């Protein structure tokens, strides 16, 4: 989807606010740590998410206000707020009803539970990951050292093909392997994996600019065609 | 709210930080989480991750060429065999910088960045300045930062677009002579393996 | 430039708010009709504007979020106090000082003044209009029914060609004459006319989209080249 | 504020307000402008302009067709004529609605609409989503404002990017038999003459 998350090449969203790493604190309300909590607690279980396609799409949902206004784990909140309704795991009206609560009376308690059993659940997802790589039939359609066209495509559901990409011209610097495939399972479409190919793309064909820059982006098999 | 308006009001934080604790409340109500599962999230995130992985890796590139030349060769195999590996690290690439190339690493399309080496992201990193502008003028963004390189110095800037992570491999530095690896480790700051910056002299 | 004003083939900003046009009530401040009072004042007397160039540039330069949250209005009052500290009409701290007495004290009167004469000159602009026809010596490099390329150009100052008709084949329409040229107007570097052409652009040239539509946009000659 | 996001924070439409108010009364002091010159402006632009300029038009073309054939040959010879003609209307030209050609108007990169034909724009002709998508799903668009054109009806959008102008002639409805030129002007929408409806039987 063409979303503001989708940043890459605009201008007008000014310098960049340098901070020395040390200075560069991590959280600064619980609320913040609560989302880190939140999102790799449901998807440990694959509630609402079973990887990150299905949590990306969420953020890039997002009414543009809100995306560049919530901060940074407010897009957090708002991928898992709306994947465990889209999948039935919470309802709407009672997710409202209680945050509505929790806006009018901030001190209400949260209710208290221990389950070490979940807690070793999750750190098997921390220290095992959920690697992507997959194996398919199919051979790769490109090889290192060709020069591909990227597509001209518009994918109104998610992608990871960043719009500054599109309709360029690129050489293959690696085939990964086949990876579960974004713009399916981000919709729980199945993991349909394709091919995973690293581009580079000069700065001249990206921007038509003059200095020694160029761009390495990871494209899936089906946003590229042969020259 | 004048409703042909809508899109003008951005949800406040405060309906944020509610939404978490509504959220919090209905899931270990349902059994579906519980205080001790969101408690050791926040512990590895915010305490048993960190850059220092990250920096631990570097100084023994930089100490041990055999090491340096395996990492380069085969990073993924290596960094696992270390114990570098994990949610957003299952597949790391180390990016070696050299006298005429400098990379550079964003995620454009969000904030991917491999936790399990170096923890989590700088504050800009997940902002869009930096994630816009990196891709495009390169020089100009590093120059923010205080880097300033001569227009003889290639720039290869990597956009995390897939699962796969990158971490740079920053040069070591003049004056560092006699220096045993832990010392090493020190001087490896968090923005010189996103490329932002150079190590500096001691 | 390519900032958040540009925003054709943009996805993510939501439904049109539809209304009925008697429902559509021109003002519901009187700040916004003083804002109309003090664009077209100024512009009558070439203060901080000699036409719309130098007008929308001040508004492109915006920050974002003000651009998306001012409302209509705050782009004009924007761009006056832009163009009129960049003229050197105003001074930016007594503007700022200013500013601050009416946000403290909002009722604070305003200095009333007739000037009918300035009233007539007024008039002649609202009647008289600014029209950027001009003529030059050379001639148009295009003609009606020629298939032109647009270029892949990225102006960091004021330009008319919008990113979604970069990098794109087009059918000259129609060549208007030559025209005051936005790119240098809008920085007060001359009119520096050229050749202005209505160009068209298929929806698939456009989008890579399947339905019978077609945009056509005035495009100045140095946007395209010949194929 | 913290100075590491100052773009996160808009500027309140009370800051315009105050800032619109010292603009004001700088210039006035200065000699610049005069409370008669603003008021003058208002008064042009909130009464005296209006899309009844235009619905006179639509309407003479549709009960001479002398005067439709001259206007759509040279519609800024004849406006002019007419005098619908000053800022932002110096160049104002007619595009034809017809049976199989629907034309939609939009300034894509702000607002540019013809003033002394149509008076001011829409409300939603100035923001976003009207700006972004009109160009792009146009029938998705049209939808929205009640026309569903069929597939083989084709849609021109004209993005107003110059200083030349576009006002859409729509076509008489059915119903209209026996009306004077002074009711069927009656019956021509503002809506009409950007594209974004058809006018229905009386
Ligand atoms: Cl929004
Ligand atoms: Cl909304
Ligand atoms: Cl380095
Ligand atoms: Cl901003
Ligand atoms: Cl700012
Ligand atoms: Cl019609
Ligand atoms: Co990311
Ligand atoms: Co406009």
């Amino acid at each position: 989807m063409n979303g503001i998350h989708d940043v890459g090449g605009m201008d007008g969203f000014g310098k960049v606010m340098y901070v020395k790493e040390e200075e560069d604190i991590y959280f600064t309300h619980d609320w913040e740590r609560l989302a880190f909590g939140l999102v790799a607690g449901c998807m440990a279980q694959g509630l609402g998410m079973k990887a990150f396609d299905e949590f990306r799409i969420g953020i890039e949902l997002m009414r543009p206000v809100d995306y560049l206004t919530s901060s940074y784990y407010g897009h957090w909140i708002a991928t898992v707020a709306y994947n465990l309704v889209d999948t039935g795991v919470l309802d709407e009206k009672e997710l409202d009803e209680r945050t509505e609560v929790f806006l009018k009376k901030p001190d209400t308690k949260i209710p208290r539970r221990e389950d070490p059993a979940l807690v070793k659940l999750v750190e098997k997802a921390l220290y095992d990951g959920l690697s992507p790589l997959r194996e398919i039939s199919a051979s790769p359609r490109f090889k290192v050292g060709e020069r591909i066209k990227t597509k001209n495509i518009h994918p109104t559901g998610h992608t990871r093909f960043p719009r500054y990409a599109r309709d360029k011209y690129g050489v293959i610097d690696e085939v990964y392997g086949a990876h579960v495939f974004p713009d399916d399972a981000a919709h729980r479409k199945g993991e349909n994996p394709q091919y995973l190919y690293r581009v580079r793309f000069e700065a001249e064909e990206l921007w038509g600019y003059k200095q020694k820059d160029s761009v390495y982006i990871d494209l899936w098999e089906s946003y590229m065609e042969p020259v | 709210i004048d409703p042909r308006f809508p899109h003008h009001h951005p949800r406040p934080q405060s309906f944020w930080e509610a939404r978490a604790k509504a959220l919090e409340s209905l899931l270990i109500e349902k059994g579906h989480l519980s205080s001790d599962a969101i408690e050791r999230v926040i512990k590895h995130y915010e305490h048993e991750l960190g850059p220092m992985n990250g920096a631990k890796v570097v100084a023994k590139a930089w100490t041990d060429p055999a090491f340096k030349q395996r990492l380069l060769e085969d990073s993924e195999t290596v960094l696992r065999e270390l114990g570098y590996y994990g949610l957003q690290g299952e597949h790391i690439r180390v990016v070696e910088n050299t006298d005429t190339v400098h990379n550079v690493v964003v995620c454009t399309l969000c904030s991917c960045y491999p936790w399990p080496l170096l923890g989590l992201p700088p504050s800009w990193y997940k902002e869009p300045a930096y994630r816009a502008r990196v891709v495009k003028e390169p020089r100009q963004v590093l120059k923010e930062f205080g880097l300033d390189l001569p227009d003889s110095v290639e720039i290869r800037v990597w956009d995390s677009s897939s699962e796969i992570r990158f971490m740079v491999l920053p040069q070591r530095p003049e004056g560092t002579e006699g220096m045993t690896e832990e010392e090493l480790a020190k001087l490896v700051t968090r923005d010189s393996m996103i490329g932002v910056a150079k190590i500096e002299p001691p």
